[PDB]
DNA sequence: TACTTACATGACAGGATGTATATATCTGACACGTGCCTGGAGACTAGGGAGTAATCCCCTTGGCGGTTAAAACGCGGGGGACAGCGCGTACGTGCGTTTAAGCGGTGCTAGAGCTGTCTACGACCAATTGAGCGGCCTCGGCACCGGGATTCTCCAGGCGGCCAGTG
DNA sequence: CACTGGCCGCCTGGAGAATCCCGGTGCCGAGGCCGCTCAATTGGTCGTAGACAGCTCTAGCACCGCTTAAACGCACGTACGCGCTGTCCCCCGCGTTTTAACCGCCAAGGGGATTACTCCCTAGTCTCCAGGCACGTGTCAGATATATACATCCTGTCATGTAAGTA
């Protein structure tokens, strides 16, 4: 069980903070370093990405939808 | 007082006609003259080739529980041997169709 | 009547019954085998002509056609063909 | 609800069915008409043996089969399950025309 | 008398069946017309050879033995009608 | 003592000076032209031989090579070689 | 007592030798008979081929402003002609290299 | 600081230079050594004419550069510019070797 | 007299310079050994054919004529070496 | 923050259907019997190509002394390959309609194709020759070298626009 | 919310090395001439191959009628390529270092090639005869038909993970 995976996504994207947004490669390897079944949870991380983009906490840098790269919002 | 007429196919123990292949070489205009062992060697080569591809054809037909060879059996004979396929990659069999050959990537998961 | 139209059908039948007495053959497959015999024969004749002309040979011998088999026939098929032809020519030379 | 199969499954069954098949895949009479049509562009009032139409039929379909095996190789090389005519064009270019 | 379009008689389902023989699982709409075109080119090449043979044979009906010979020239020697 | 090896030297040099009087040759390019004439001669002669085999004619006439030049050479090159050969054989019969 | 010696090539107005090609066809063994128009026809075809290719080589050498042809000129002559590539698709030229053929994507921008 | 060109334009400089070049790119002596080494595997004590080693060198060079244009066609099919061994295998398969 | 590792005799820059003639801008690291392998099998075919030509001639010194003939009968005719 | 809850996504199960699986039948193509004659060989002969010894000489093989070009290696790094993923998207698939191919059915004649002629033509020997190739030189077109111009290719300053920060 | 500074992306101007590009120098391979020789030519004959002429007889041309799958076009679910934004890492490029390839030179002999001799071998031809071709004809393997099992596969209902609300 444990905490929800969206929190893991938030800490993974807040860990790096590049000038540009973080794409899915560095995100999925950040989860792999933190510890996650990234191979069997592509749909789970896809719905997590859709949830975090749609609700407005996180903003997309240059990509469209779940494609592309992602940064933190203004506040 | 002529001797009894034997056949060169029986002389070399072959089933292919040494006479017909020799005539086809002599009248096919491939050299001015032909050494005598060459048609015998040729008939032996074709006899072995036809024999083993009929081996594959008969075994494939017995695998498909039919006793009579259709050209599908010949396609299945030739295309299932790599070395014959190196011999006959560019050759089309009439009504043989295609060897069962499906790429694994386009097969589903 | 008609003029006699030649084919290798009887010899395909003979080797077929030799290696598989129990099986049958169709006419379309018979034509395929006749085309196969014609094709392999003309290939070997062409290579034999080229080897004869390159050595300026006015005859194609068992050496020439053996060479032509080693050129055309790949690998262990060629070695078995050499073995079969060598056995055949030794039996023929034994009269 | 009327029963309906997912895409590609019927396509794969088609692939299996006609690889298993050995028959002629083209309607015979329009092929005969087309080869007569192309023939009339070369010499007037030409006729065809039925066997010549047979042999052109099997050769045409087999040459097309050879192009689609080359197409398949190029298409999987292009990582696509849907082929495009540029793949056939590349296949023609490499084949040595 | 003359015919102006029989290439469409090599129908879209028939081209689909031909590609089903080759293992093609999905076919875009662009391919069929270009395969008709390259079939026109290939049959043009073969039948040009065929009329050239037949005219050299001084015949006015094409024989299948002309077809096999023309295919043998082009490098796609066809079994099943030789002789 | 050396034995003569025959080639197409003075003929290709003649057709060069007729087509370009002020352009020279290298020996390697001259070998390329020798190999070209040999290869095209082999292609035409072999296709003609197969044609004579097909129609059961024992001879290669100008019509056999006319057939072969429509076969192997495509289009403009073929028909203009046909025209050259046609006027050539008419001049040859007129001499 | 004898006719003056007159070659068949000058009779045809061709400068490839008719007797040479006739000789090479007779001992090339393509048939037992050869029509009299056949070698002069073949020599005419070859002369048109060589005249065409030496015209292309001469223009290529003039554009390379070199007086004598090099196999680079012959490679440029063959590859820049469509029907010659149709004729010699499977032919290797010694030290001819390749035609300057850079694909459009390889260029920058 | 010493001058340095961007990755690739030296390669295209080589492209332009070597398509204008005609010279044999394979080193003569190790190519001769490789021909002797391959031939000794089949038949012993084989001697090679220098011109024969040359003709093998243009043979290898032209065959390989033809296959390399072929693989570059395969690469621009595959939206790539760096060719891979699978492009080479594709060319080998669709050519029929 | 015996030679062992002449597969590396065709050096990596030699392969790169071939592909520079081959119109290739970027060459992967896996290319060199596998192209060495395909060159090896190509020369295996060609030299096997040529050696068969030589021993058919009962000769021990390999000649370029047999090389260009081995090339030609594989559909790879070469110009400029007496072919 | 753990505990409880309810829905998306797979887990598990099940029935329709197309293709494989069980015989029944009748058919004609395939297997088999008959006349033959066209073709397979046997023996002698003519004669011709090719196998083999010698040798020689020339072209290849074996060997050495430098030489940097070339091969090899290491680091900086820009760039190529690409994993996935929405997103428009184009095509497979189901299914009634249509029509034109398929089946099956008749006239025939024009054309494929076999047969007698005799001519057109080609193959081939002796003599003769004259064009075409080996040898050699010689020389200027080309192989090699030295110095500006330009072209290419990276670099750097300026402007604007975008992006971020604060009152 | 409006002002404002700062930094990068492109515009714009600069700078220096690689190769044109232009002039200068020797040298080698082109080709022109000489010698040779052998192959092309011609006349004439022998022989024979194929177009011509004529016939004949068979399968395609031509036409005609019934039928149901071909197909075809629309609906609609639904699988698809692909640009893209990075990220990963991997050869490209720019050096330095090292070494053996190239050049130049030298000695050896291997065998490629040529000539000569000789004899092994093979087409030709008449003839005799015999084995597969032509042709005819019976007949069970399968081509078709009818009833049945199972893949299969997609779909209906549960399990679980998980997101969301809450004490």
């Amino acid at each position: 069980s444990g905490p929800p995976v969206s929190e893991l996504i938030t800490k993974a994207v807040a860990a790096s903070k590049e000038r540009s947004g973080v794409s899915l490669a560095a995100l999925k390897k950040a989860l792999a370093a933190a510890g996650y079944d990234v191979e069997k949870n592509n749909s789970r991380i896809k719905l997590g990405l859709k949830s975090l983009v749609s609700k407005g906490t996180l903003v997309q840098t240059k990509g469209t939808g779940a494609s592309g790269s992602f940064k933190l919002n203004k506040k | 007082a002529r001797a009894k007429a034997k056949t060169r196919s029986s002389r070399a123990g072959l089933q292919f006609p040494v006479g017909r292949v020799h005539r086809l070489l002599r009248k096919g205009n491939y050299s001015e003259r032909v050494g005598a062992g060459a048609p015998v060697y040729l008939a032996a080569v074709l006899e072995y080739l036809t024999a083993e591809i009929l081996e594959l054809a008969g075994n494939a037909a017995r695998d498909n529980k039919k006793t009579r060879i259709i050209p599908r059996h010949l396609q299945l004979a030739i295309r299932n041997d790599e070395e014959l396929n190196k011999l006959l990659g560019r050759v089309t069999i009439a009504q043989g169709g295609v060897l069962p050959n499906i790429q694994a990537v386009l097969l589903p998961k | 009547k008609r003029s006699r139209k030649e084919s290798y059908s009887v010899y395909v039948y003979k080797v077929l019954k030799q290696v598989h007495p129990d099986t049958g053959i169709s006419s379309k497959a018979m034509g395929i085998m006749n085309s196969f015999v014609n094709d392999i024969f003309e290939r070997i004749a062409g290579e034999a002509s080229r080897l004869a002309h390159y050595n300026k040979r006015s005859t194609i011998t068992s050496r020439e056609i053996q060479t032509a088999v080693r050129l055309l026939l790949p690998g262990e098929l060629a070695k078995h063909a050499v073995s079969e032809g060598t056995k055949a020519v030794t039996k023929y030379t034994s009269a | 609800k009327p029963h309906r199969y997912r895409p590609g499954t019927v396509a794969l069954r088609e692939i299996r069915r006609y690889q298993k098949s050995t028959e002629l895949l083209i309607r015979k009479l329009p092929f005969q008409r087309l080869v007569r049509e192309i023939a009339q562009d070369f010499k007037t009032d030409l006729r065809f043996q039925s066997s010549a139409v047979m042999a052109l039929q099997e050769a045409s379909e087999a040459y097309l089969v050879g192009l689609f095996e080359d197409t398949n190789l190029a298409a999987i090389h292009a990582k696509r399950v849907t082929i495009m005519p540029k793949d056939i064009q590349l296949a023609r270019r490499i084949r040595g025309e | 008398k003359v015919l102006r379009d029989n290439i469409q008689g090599i129908t879209k389902p028939a081209i689909r069946r031909l590609a089903r023989r080759g293992g093609v699982k999905r076919i875009s709409g662009l391919i069929y017309e270009e395969t008709r075109g390259v079939l026109k080119v290939f049959l043009e090449n073969v039948i040009r050879d065929a009329v050239t043979y037949t005219e050299h044979a001084k015949r006015k009906t094409v024989t299948a033995m002309d077809v096999v010979y023309a295919l043998k020239r082009q490098g796609r020697t066809l079994y099943g009608f030789g002789g």
